[PDB]
Parts: structure tokens; C-alpha cells; sequence
């Protein structure tokens, strides 16, 4: 019951689809900026109390980093940031989706951080035990608002099945909370930013809406405000 | 495990449901 250090802080999740059409006229390199300077005040104000894992998803999830405390530096994240080219743009549109990364997100909410295996070396079977919460951090170019709606159920129906899995699994641990926040990019000019909607005892879920430019930076910075929880 | 195929069974069931919006 102690939610101070396992807030949702403690577990960032990053998803940005590099994706081709994130390449119109390196809009993801745009996004790639913000996202970094998030993750930079993170580690930052918290040496080793907040993290932060990034996965992106060209066609398949390609995660640069993990909870380990030495993949918490940027250099290390800059150095997988620049093997990552830009999305082909001649490449196959089919194929290509932002889904590898969401299932691979969930995978390493999952996964411990080294704090929790601290915290389960001195605990033992006790009653409101250590809980796994954690935030998703989703930025893309979505189509329709039905879109992000459906990302939202398969993004559930994967916490449920993978809740299951993970709780004969005594290496890994369930999610109490995960925290959505789903963020789409229009360069010239139809997602709404829909109201937080928690779907599931599990779930929580938020939508936003804007435009590129660090005006989103700033959005972000609110959110790290809320965030330095 | 014997459930993980679910996971991957998740994974490409709405990846064919994007495919709506894609086009």
C-alpha cells in the first residue's frame, strides 16, 4: 500500500510509431525531441525512482532500453536513436502499426524494476502487497477516432491476458494500474481529446488531441507536472 | 506459455482490424 514509490511514475512507457507516414514532410524526429526532453526531466529529478523505457514500432516493436538502471542514461538511448533511420517512405503502409509496440508496452509493465525485487526480498505475503502500476505514453498519426477506441480494447483485452499469464509467474508481477495516454499528430489541419475514461479496474485511459509543435512539449510538461507525482 | 499464443493471437486479431482505418 505504499504508493509512493510505485506510482505510475516509477513505470514510463514510450511508443512512438515510426512509421512512414511519421515521415510526411520526420515528424517523428519532431516527436523523438519531445519525448526525450520528458524523458530527460524524468531521470533528472529522479535519479532512480522514476524510469522510463521507449519502444518504437515499425512493423514490429523495437524496444532501446530497459528498466536497468545503466539504460537510464540518454546517451546509451541516443546511440539506439540513431540506428533507427528514418521510416522508409516508399515502404509498405500495410504491415507497418503502433500495435507491436502497445503489446510489447504491456510486456514490460510487467517486467520488475530492481526497487520492487528490493521490496519483494523483504516482504513476504503480506495483505495490500506491492502493486504494479504503471503509464503508457502513446504518440502517433491516427485515422479515426474509432481507431484509437479499438487501440484501447485491444490494449485491455492484452492487460487481462497477460494479468493472467503473469500471475502464476512468481519472476514477474500483475498490473494493479496502468495509466493510458494516447496522443495523435496532424501536420496540416479528428481525433477528439476525449476525457479521461478509466475502462477497467486495471485500465485507466485518457485521450488528447493537438497539433505537432512543442506546444505538445508543453503539453507533456504539464503532464511531467502531474507527473513529479 | 500455453497462453502467450493468445498474446500473439491479440497482437495480429486487431492488427487486421486496423487494416479498416489503414486503408
Amino acid at each position: 500500500l505504499e504508493m509512493k514509490i510505485f506510482s505510475e511514475s516509477h513505470k514510463t512507457v514510450f511508443v512512438v510509431d515510426h512509421c512512414p507516414y511519421m515521415a510526411e514532410s520526420s515528424l517523428w524526429t519532431c516527436s523523438v525531441e519531445s519525448s526525450m526532453e520528458y524523458c530527460r526531466i524524468m531521470y533528472d529529478i529522479f535519479p532512480f525512482k522514476k524510469l522510463v523505457n521507449f519502444i518504437v514500432s515499425d512493423s514490429g516493436a523495437h524496444v532501446l532500453n530497459s528498466w536497468t538502471q545503466e539504460d537510464q542514461n540518454l546517451q546509451e538511448l541516443m546511440a539506439a536513436l540513431a540506428a533507427v533511420g528514418p521510416p522508409n517512405p516508399r515502404a509498405d503502409p500495410e504491415c507497418c502499426s503502433i500495435l507491436h509496440g502497445l503489446v510489447a508496452a504491456v510486456e514490460t509493465l510487467c517486467k520488475i524494476t530492481e526497487y520492487q525485487h528490493e521490496a519483494r526480498t523483504l516482504l513476504m505475503e503480506n495483505a495490500e502487497r506491492v502493486g504494479n502500476r504503471g503509464r503508457i505514453i502513446c504518440i502517433t498519426n491516427a485515422k479515426s477516432d474509432s481507431h484509437v477506441r479499438m487501440l484501447e480494447d485491444c490494449v485491455q483485452e492484452t492487460i487481462h491476458e497477460h494479468n493472467k499469464l503473469a500471475a502464476n509467474s512468481d519472476h514477474l508481477m500483475q498490473i494493479q494500474k496502468c495509466e493510458l495516454v494516447l496522443i495523435h499528430t496532424y501536420p496540416v489541419g479528428l481525433v477528439s481529446d476525449r476525457s479521461k475514461k478509466e475502462l477497467s479496474p486495471v485500465l485507466t485511459s485518457e485521450v488528447h488531441s493537438v497539433r505537432a509543435g512543442r506546444h505538445l512539449a508543453t503539453k507533456l510538461n504539464i503532464l511531467v507536472q502531474q507527473h513529479f507525482d | 506459455e500455453d497462453r502467450l499464443e493468445r498474446l500473439q493471437e491479440i497482437l495480429r486479431k486487431f492488427l487486421y482490424l486496423e487494416r479498416e482505418f489503414r486503408q
